[PDB]
């Protein structure tokens, strides 16, 4: 899955 | 970027943990979807609680494949072995059932959904759900509440439910 992390 | 993202509608927050509808290509908040971050990392294919609920409801609306018709087969086949489906597996005989005809102005039974299969009138789910949901309405209304014909269709109509789920 495609993520957006800090 | 001022673009709203998630459900939430609010600009991106880069100290926040994000998941990627492959779908609709939104992104969302782990937490607004329900989704963990250690959680992510099991997850091939994402889709989000939105676009899941839209291709839920969309079941019904598509087209019918060969293989949905398979299965059409395999349902109506399973009802028409049904204990209480006696009632409603050929048209109902004047003979037996007074002024039918006259009380309901759409009949259906199984034998002709059947044969709808076979030359496959219909297009879409909700269509064959219909003519099936008819066979069941027009039981329950010719017949009284507390005869065995009403529960009988209770009976099939939640059998007829759970043999739907998860059908495509
Ligand atoms: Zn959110
Ligand atoms: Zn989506």
């Amino acid at each position: 899955a495609r993520t957006k992390q800090t | 970027d001022t673009k709203l993202y998630c459900i939430c509608k609010t600009p991106y927050d880069e100290s926040k943990f994000y998941i990627g509808c492959d779908r609709c290509q939104n992104w969302y908040h782990g937490r607004c979807v329900g989704i963990l971050q250690s959680e992510a990392e099991l997850i091939d294919e994402y889709v989000c609680p939105q676009c899941q609920s839209t291709e839920d409801a969309m079941t019904v609306l598509t087209p019918l494949t060969e293989k949905d018709y398979e299965g059409l087969k395999r349902v109506l086949r399973s009802l028409q072995a049904h204990k209480m489906a006696w009632p409603f597996l050929e048209p109902v005989d004047p003979n037996d059932a007074p002024d039918y005809y006259g009380v309901i102005k759409e009949p259906m039974d199984l034998a002709t959904m059947e044969e709808r299969v076979q030359r496959r009138y219909y297009e879409k789910l909700t269509e064959f759900v219909a003519d099936m949901t008819k066979i069941f309405d027009n039981c329950r209304y010719y017949n009284p509440s507390d005869s065995p014909f009403y529960q009988c269709a209770e009976v099939l109509e939640s059998f007829f439910v759970q043999k739907l789920k998860g059908f495509k």
